[PDB]
RNA sequence: UGGGGUAUCGCCAAGCGGUAAGGCACCGGAUUGUGAUUCCGGCUUUCCGAGGUUCGAAUCCUCGUACCCCAGCCA
RNA sequence: GGGGGGAACCUGGGGAACUGAAACAUCUCAGUACCCAGAGGAGAGGAAAGAGAAAUCGACUCCCUGAGUAGCGGCGAGCGA
RNA sequence: GUAGGGAAACCGAGUCCGAACAGGGCGCGUCCGCGGCCGUGGACCCGAAACCGGGC
RNA sequence: UGGUGUUGGCUCUUGGUCGCGCCUGCGUAGGAUAGGUGGGAGCCUGUGAACCCCCGCCUCCGGGUGGGGGGGAGGCGCCGGUGAAAUACCACCCUGGCGCGGCUGGGGGCCUAACCCUCGGAUGGGGGGACAGCGCUUGGCGGGCAGUUUGACUGGGGCGGU
RNA sequence: GGGCCUGACUGCGAGGCCUGCAAGCCGAGCAGGGGCGAAAGCCGGGCCUAGUGAACCGGUGGUCCCGUGUGGAAGGGCCAU
């Protein structure tokens, strides 16, 4: 008997997959233990919605990713330091870079998964990375005056 | 007893004692030594099952088991309450 | 596969180790199976066909030329027999069952010749291109094939040992063959 | 009515494609008060019998015969 | 809205035996008597997943004929489109 | 009812069995009324011992 | 009482079938343990071989196969000979065999969640447990009950005889 | 007692013995294909009267036959047993 798995099974399953098994097996341990639930044909073309009502969300942030990687991966700004040769006097931690880019380019930042370790300290440029899926390296010129 | 979904219920029938070879083979004909009437019953059986928050169960065949798993179903949408288990069943179609 | 694809003769000596084994209904109640006296194959493939013309000793005149190559006679029976390591054949028609020379002494000796007044004819051959290949007990079959050299023309077993499917006394299924010796076995319908 | 099983030395009976194995039966011989049980040796061979298979077949296929079982009907 | 009742008629759910066969078990009597239930002035059934051989017909119901035909049958008694 | 033989297909005063063109086997009303007898039905009239159903 | 339904998990366990894969077959002569039959005069080694050692299984105690290491360019058939059958190696297929495999089966353990028993009233906890129980189906034991049969003649009826 | 044979026939049957019915029985001859005899002829079992069983139900051979729309089947019928 064909029947729709949820929180997955050992000898079988898997979220979403569909084996079938003997119709004891269905009717007194997987549905009303809550395991499985029936095959229907209601549940069917509804597991097609979850199917696709993730598959088309998780290609939203696949999508504004990828879509701020051709309009962003190549973005290198200039940083307004102070200091004087060597080391400065205030590394740099996330948000600086943000607040020199939300506002002196107007873009958002989540201020951690950046790429950035460390608070920096130093004149140079460097290069930094991005979300958890294909991701985007961006670099960054830290300045003087 | 009689199913309560597809209300098969008990038949009657005859049972016929023959005797002797089928024609179909050796031959001579074949006899009847008794008949005499019974009743075949419906393999009912029973059935509990969860649903709103009470139990109720079925006194359905083997046969229909299935259509009483299935109404659970189509009533998922409903307001099915009230300390009725009897009446639960009733409404469950 | 779609045919007889000749293309799996593609390997060594001269190919013509190419097979036609099957099998079939075993030796069934009381009758049998053994295939034809030189079944001609359409083809020939020039086989050293030692046609022996058992004849009087003068049908090796015009039988060395005329679908064979060397012959005997007569002499071969009492004179060439009493030793062996000198002894096909075509045993003499009307009243002479030459069994005294060939028969036991486990070859050749089933099926004879025709041309009293001479060894060959006005259109001379089906004496020198194959053979045959009785009932073996368990595993019969076993036919000569031919050799590399043709295209849809070389598949010549295909319509010989094929229709040689007359031999079906009362048996049962006669497939499971294919072709092929030093060398493989395919798979191909018939 | 189907399908099995056999029948081989004298009694019952082992039983592979290359060969006839035993006990018992009787006979000779040793021992025996006497007497079973002993202990050796034999004793007996168209293996039902007619075809074909095979280089040959008791021992394997067809066929015919006798009897043994199973199962089965009986106007 | 029901429950209860109504001469006979109706339909559905169950369902004998004497008897017959010149005894008796298939068979017959009989799906009858009779138990129960439902319906109504009637009930039933009714618009084809049909009939059956006609290049056909074209709900159902009921009467006459079809015919004691076809067939059924310890192919007996006898049952019957 | 004017057609009958034949298991039948089938032919026809014929036909069936038959190798036969021997034989032989089978080959010409209805509708009412009245009466006798017969069939199915309680079938001249009473009479069992009993069997079965549902009730008391 | 078999089968099947209500009947579900897990592991072990053997069959029977077909696939396929590797072995398998020791009369007397023959280099010996030769399965039939067909092809066949040339193949196998760097697509790393003869003696050797380790190691598994078969044994007709001689003989057989696969795996690995050493090693390094040889082997084996046509031949011949013998025998009814000859030969490498390539097939197809018999007798028995195992090995993974499909499809079926037979049993044995253990589980809970059907079902059943039950527990100061329980959405539960305990016990039995895939068995029992009940439906359909199969064959049987069955005067406990049920329908009926148990002939005629006949110096009365039975007994005897016909 | 011996030699050749198989009439221990197929088609049929005028005419009668018997006789409640059904059965039982005898039969000359004609046609077919035969046997023995030279021929006339004879032969459709047995010197002779006992050696047996209606129908129903089936089985095996045959065969012209029927064949559920038509073709073919299944299953029937007829002859034989
Ligand atoms: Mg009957
Ligand atoms: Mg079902
Ligand atoms: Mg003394
Ligand atoms: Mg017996
Ligand atoms: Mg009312
Ligand atoms: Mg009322
Ligand atoms: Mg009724
Ligand atoms: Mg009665
Ligand atoms: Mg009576
Ligand atoms: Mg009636
Ligand atoms: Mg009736
Ligand atoms: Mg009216
Ligand atoms: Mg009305
Ligand atoms: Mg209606
Ligand atoms: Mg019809
Ligand atoms: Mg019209
Ligand atoms: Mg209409
Ligand atoms: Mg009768
Ligand atoms: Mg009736
Ligand atoms: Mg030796
Ligand atoms: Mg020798
Ligand atoms: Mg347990
Ligand atoms: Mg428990
Ligand atoms: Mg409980
Ligand atoms: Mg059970
Ligand atoms: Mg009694
Ligand atoms: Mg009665
Ligand atoms: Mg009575
Ligand atoms: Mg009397
Ligand atoms: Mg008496
Ligand atoms: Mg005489
Ligand atoms: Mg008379
Ligand atoms: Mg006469
Ligand atoms: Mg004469
Ligand atoms: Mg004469
Ligand atoms: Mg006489
Ligand atoms: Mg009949
Ligand atoms: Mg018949
Ligand atoms: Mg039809
Ligand atoms: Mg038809």
């Amino acid at each position: 008997m064909k029947v729709i798995l949820l929180e997955p099974l050992e000898n079988l399953g898997d979220v979403g997959q569909v084996v079938d098994v003997k119709p004891g097996y269905a009717r007194n341990y997987l549905l009303p233990r809550g395991l499985a639930v029936l095959a229907t044909e209601s549940n069917l073309k509804a597991l097609e919605a979850r199917i696709r009502a993730q598959a088309k969300r998780l290609a939203e942030r696949k999508a504004e990713a990828e879509r701020l990687k051709e309009i962003l991966e190549n973005l290198t700004l200039t940083i307004p330091v102070r200091a004087g040769e060597t080391k400065i006097y205030g590394s740099v931690t996330a948000k600086d870079i943000a607040e020199a880019l939300s506002r002196q380019h107007g873009v958002t930042i989540d201020p951690k998964r950046l790429a950035l370790e460390k608070p920096i300290k130093e004149l140079g440029e460097y290069v930094l990375t991005y979300k958890p899926h294909p991701e985007v390296p961006i670099q960054l010129k830290v300045s003087v005056v | 007893k009689v199913c309560e979904i597809s209300g098969k219920r008990p038949i009657v029938a005859n049972s016929i004692q023959r005797r002797g070879k089928a024609k179909r083979e050796g031959g001579v004909g074949k006899k009847t030594t008794g008949i005499s009437k019974r009743r075949q019953y419906p393999n009912l059986q029973k059935v509990r099952v969860r649903v709103a928050g009470q139990e109720i169960t079925f006194r359905v065949a083997a046969s229909h088991i299935p259509k009483v798993y299935e109404l659970v179903e189509r009533a998922k949408g409903l307001k099915l309450e009230g300390l009725s288990p009897k009446e639960i069943k009733k409404e469950l179609l | 596969k779609v045919y007889t694809i000749d293309e799996a003769a593609r390997t060594a000596k001269f190919d013509e180790t190419v097979e036609v084994h099957a099998k079939l209904g075993i030796d069934p109640r009381r009758s049998d199976q053994n295939v034809r006296g030189t079944v001609s194959l359409p083809h020939g493939l020039g086989k050293q066909v030692r046609v022996l013309a058992i004849a009087k000793g003068e049908k090796i005149k015009e039988a060395e030329e005329a679908g064979a190559d060397y012959v005997g006679g007569e002499e071969i029976i009492q004179k060439i027999l009493d030793g062996w390591m000198d002894f096909v054949m075509g045993a003499v028609g009307s009243k002479l069952g030459r069994i005294l020379g060939p028969r036991g002494l486990n070859p050749k000796a089933g099926t004879v010749g025709f041309n009293i007044g001479e060894i060959i004819r006005e259109i001379k051959a089906g004496r020198i291109e194959f053979r045959n290949d009785k009932t073996g007990a368990i595993h019969a079959p076993v036919g000569k094939a031919s050799f590399p050299p043709e295209k849809l023309a070389d598949n010549i077993r295909a319509f010989i040992r094929a229709l040689e499917a007359h031999k079906p006394e009362g048996a049962k299924g006669t497939f499971l063959r294919s072709v092929y010796v030093t060398t493989t076995m395919g798979p191909s319908v018939r």
